[PDB]
């Protein structure tokens, strides 16, 4: 949700407008090219085109791909463990296909197809690893851009200061050129702190949330194959829930 | 035989009850009377007994022979435990 | 082992203040300080520190 | 103590602020509050959707008021339970288990009373420890992330202040007081980071390690109850978790 | 070994404290400025 | 096929900086002074000579230069070369590839293929070829770490230049020529240090590691292609196993043939 | 083990700082500021109370204090004590050692040897005594991490006092007393924060980690001496394995007895 | 490593200091050296025990001679030893072992001619490599720690100078000279960190990797001689340790 | 069985006790005399004896046949090491 | 039966001259004539032939009847590939 972006730039824009100065003192078309274009050009040197495409994919996943609730994961696995206890293991095909969650039908499908549990863990732990690697790579790209933008804004500020010293004519315009040269640094810090750094941390946090759910699903899938009691399956999977989540789960199950 | 579990003391039954698998215990409890299950229900925790309640009920009509083989597993566990410290 | 350190702002602050100091030293180079105003401050810091 | 540390931290800083006779209103600026607090808050909404932010806020609040039993009392309960289990067996502990106030000692001991092999009891209990540590880390990481955002948006507000005043200046005296107002937002971000967010994040990390030691202590001793170890041997292994000040306090009790 | 950069920005801010204070009690000489401005061009250009 | 992102980035990065430098119609000479060159560029380069001996520093420079001078045949062309070789292998024998192998340009490919022709055991070839990849990755990492080391030295010596400029300015604040000289030293040392770190050294080091990983993947596919010649497979099982290493953009790129 | 670098380092560190403070004719009162004490020393200590509860804060302070004590006896004496114990245990049996193992002051040798005399299996003894080493290292790491946490808090609150002082100074430019108070606050808060971090907290926490590792090694070889007493061996194979744990500059010292 | 980088580093920086007709005596202060060097050295004494300093002196002394064995030389003699181990048997490798000066080739080679299991040889030789890396890493950490202490104590001296000057201002014309004088300690700390301590610490880390590669190369050659590989096999196995500049130099000889 | 232990010297009785574990020693000591326990709880550690003080009470009811085999087993181990350095 | 190498086609000799050791093959070629050596050198790689030449000039004096062990082993290699893709 872009609610954070609207609030971030809205409060910043309000802060500039809060002072009696017009907003034109913060606008500089040349400063945008030095900061945005300079840091973007360093990103082109830093990263190949393949990393940019993977970053764009992982960014779109954040705004669209929601996931599955951990309360639903335990609720489904507990019922699946219960049903696989009353009936046989080769009786959950109707339930397996009706699961509205990827990586869980696939994990359960190699359980009914009789592949070794250790190979199931390795196959589905690698899927966790590539998800983590994809998010970490995209997060590092955004964090790298979050370091480039203020660095190139500082370079643009230094250029403005050096130019001002060379053309030193009026002492009453020295401070005016001081603030005009600082626009590049303001652009760099604003883009780093309102766009790049929070979005990179967003990918890192979203990776950890997904990794916990995938490990919880993998734990349930392995417990279905090596048939455990529904009490043991629930007790094993409850550990992934926070204390607030356990009370919510206890009411339903 | 499996019908001799009633005469055993509560301490001896409690040890073997948590050793016998719930499926094995459920399979061997269909061939025994209701009084046998009472000495089993009491010598188990509420959670363990509750799991036994659903396991016996949701197992389905099983062949007479399958019940017979299950009782051997339970009746043989106490056989080696006779000299291990259990008093009969 | 991605340790979260809250020092990303520090680089921008350090360089911004550094050139602000360098720019203010330039103004003081071609400026004349009021002796009476400075004498008040100089004598007050002796009282404050000592 | 954390609740009194917050009072002490702001109280001692405020006393130093007012020590020289200066009025404290020079440190108050509504616009600076909204740029720093609001801007960092909005950046946190980019990193965390306002559903995981609430859950993480509750996670932080949960650790603030929880008051578990002491480590010394863990020894006494385990020694008493081991002595009683060697007289009337494991099923005699059922009434004593329900009288516990841990929900982690209770969960492990209830698996002990039922027939659950030590292999699955261990990995279930270590899973609870690992997921507890991960939950504390995520809450601490959220606080540390805010401890970086607040000075970051304090710096952004300082640039806004510097640019605004350097553009509209009337004398060298009004410029000097312009820097003071520009630096208020940086002061807000530094104070919020160093007095609230960073110490609270490190507090969660410290609490996670303390509870992890207690839970490893409880697990090593839940397995000793069902393994039928001697109460003296159980105590000898259990007391190798307490500080020497705690060891003598347990000796006299 | 870079925890000291926090103290460096602290000390540079401390250095800037005196000069912002001195600048408030100061006025442009308008002749030393010409000397500095002229030598500014010579040094760089 | 062709890496065009980093030349575009270099042209854009230094073109935009140059455009900003000349934006006000000012002389570019104001951004040049030897004192700042000697402090930041000279100081950081001399600090690099303390870390890296000249023999090893020059050696890592060639590794960096060779990594960005990639003129070899593309991953598709290697696969099409292996199926061509596999076709001749099962028609005229393994010894018939001696002339074809010696005409190859990839030294890694020839090394594995020559061992296959001479009859070296399959697990010996894999062990040697894997060690070729592992040591080449380590060499590339040393070159990239060298650039990252320089990317930290240059801003560090640009702050030393700021200290030099400030002290020089403060000691003679009534000279007006020491002021100008000190003023330029402080600002331009930082200007040089941030340009070296953020426009050249740090982006180049990260760029080097990405090229190393791509080249390692190419070698891993060449190893399987080499090992499939030894075992002996028609260019139908070889083609399917080789393209599993192909990138998703490259997988269907050759699908027309 | 009669460490002299730490006492010497502290004397020179504060002696040089004090010599710098009393350089020229400066009166030492100018470095004392009550407002500064409240901001950085008080502020960082109060932030320490947020991180660490007062009960656990006291515990870690006790842990830090105990690690810097003279402890008991050196690595030389424990080998001599174990060899003397081996002679007595190999003649009068494992028992009759109660008097010898009760006047000791180790509390870790005593714990292991008491289990040996009682007749506890070596596997149980090894796992209990190795658990003591692991938990002691965790306690020492917690104390050292607490010192490093304070080493980051004090300069952080020293920078807070700088902003407080500058804001005070710039908001009261017509009042010289407030200007003097604000500037004195800003300068001395940083001075206090940098002294606490760089002269005390950061060096001392690292010093704690080195002492923890040395103590862990001492406990690792006390366990071997305890287990070898239980598995009765003559006092020549005991002194064979105990000296293996000695440091390279310590093994030859024992050879001269 | 020759000490020409130190002469270049200080010499090139000193040329920049004196460039703009600036007198160098404003950068010299004897008391400033004691504050910076002595203060950071006293902190190092607190930080590190005596044995760590002795170990640091050993690795630093080693890195300034480096009169060891070239990688091209290692393979050249290993390939020659392969031929003799094939032409005249393994037992004939007794005079050639004792006529070389490597102190690591000999230890591995003498193990080969003494009938020791390949896994045992790999255990001993790899542990020796890890010991060498640990010695270099701890030495580099010590120098990096000193590279953080020297600027820290240089700033302490600057603060002391600023506090002392401010207590006795009385002039309004000696402030800039006093501030410049106080800044000398910080300049000394930064110069010693960036020109001595940090580059030397990175030098030890780089030297560790170079020696680790050479020792891994020797271990591969030692195991190859034990198994009696073809001289062509070990050549191409050891050639995969040389840079392309080294491979063309080795083939031409 | 289990009568000629008082005559056995004080040095050697400690040696045999290190072989027989707590479970075997306590099982044999139930069907013994008061002065044998005093003999046993005088060549043992002060706190090790207290461990066996409660163990014998904890067993409670037990088949009598377990006593002789433990006593014979304690008798058997002495004979099998009777040729060692300890006095016969 | 030896000496059948010179009778087979080049491809068959190339395959069988890809898994024999360069030492025993040299041991089986020192006593053979030049025509047998010729069919070996040209059905092998240049590096492999150079390795063989180095192994025949530094074999030393060896007794008879052990070469036939290498020759029979070399022939036995053809026998085991007779039931494979190779043909005679």
């Amino acid at each position: 949700t872009p609610i954070g972006f609207v609030l971030c730039f809205g409060l910043v824009l309000w802060g500039m407008a809060s002072g009696g100065s017009n907003l034109k003192v913060f606008w500089d078309v040349a400063s945008v090219f030095i900061t945005i274009g300079g840091s973007m050009a360093a990103m082109l040197i830093t990263y190949p085109m393949d990393e940019f495409k993977r970053l764009l994919i992982v960014i779109r996943q954040t705004f669209k791909d929601n996931g599955m609730s951990n309360i639903d994961v335990i609720q489904n696995f507990v019922d699946l463990s219960r049903k696989a206890r009353r009936e046989g293991l080769l009786s959950l095909e109707d339930a397996i296909n009706n699961l509205t969650d990827d990586y869980m039908k696939k994990g359960l499908r190699m359980v009914v197809d009789g592949i070794e549990p250790e190979t199931i863990r390795e196959i589905m732990e690698l899927e966790i690893d590539e998800m983590e690697k994809r998010h970490k790579s995209g997060a590092d790209m955004l964090k790298t851009w979050g370091g480039y933008a203020p660095a190139f804004g500082m370079v643009g500020t230094l250029i403005g200061l050096i130019q001002m010293l060379a053309n030193l004519t009026d002492s009453s315009t020295i401070a005016s050129g001081m603030g005009k040269a600082l626009i590049t640094t303001f652009y760099g810090s604003l883009m780093a702190n309102a766009v790049f750094n929070p979005m990179g941390a967003n990918l890192m946090f979203k990776s950890g949330v997904e990794a916990t759910t995938r490990e919880m699903v993998l734990e349930g899938v392995l417990a279905i194959q090596s048939g455990v009691n529904p009490r043991i399956m629930e007790e094993k999977l409850v550990s992934y829930l926070s204390p607030p989540e356990r009370q919510a789960y206890s009411k339903v199950q | 035989v499996f019908e001799d579990i009633i005469t055993l003391d509560d301490v001896a039954i409690q040890r073997v009850l948590r050793e016998v698998e719930t499926k094995d215990l459920a399979l061997a409890l269909k061939g025994s009377s209701e009084e046998v299950a009472n000495v089993i229900f009491r010598n188990q925790s509420k959670r363990a007994a509750s799991s036994l309640k659903e396991d016996i009920e949701f197992l389905g009509p099983v062949r007479i022979m399958d019940v017979e083989k299950a009782q051997q597993g339970i009746v043989s566990i106490i056989r080696r435990l006779d000299e291990a410290g259990e008093i009969v | 082992g991605d340790e979260i350190r809250g020092d990303e702002w520090l680089a921008t602050f350090s360089d911004t203040i550094t050139l602000l100091l360098t720019f203010f030293i330039l103004l003081y180079s071609f400026s004349s300080v009021d002796a009476q105003k400075f004498q008040q401050v100089a004598s007050a810091m002796q009282v404050a520190m000592t």
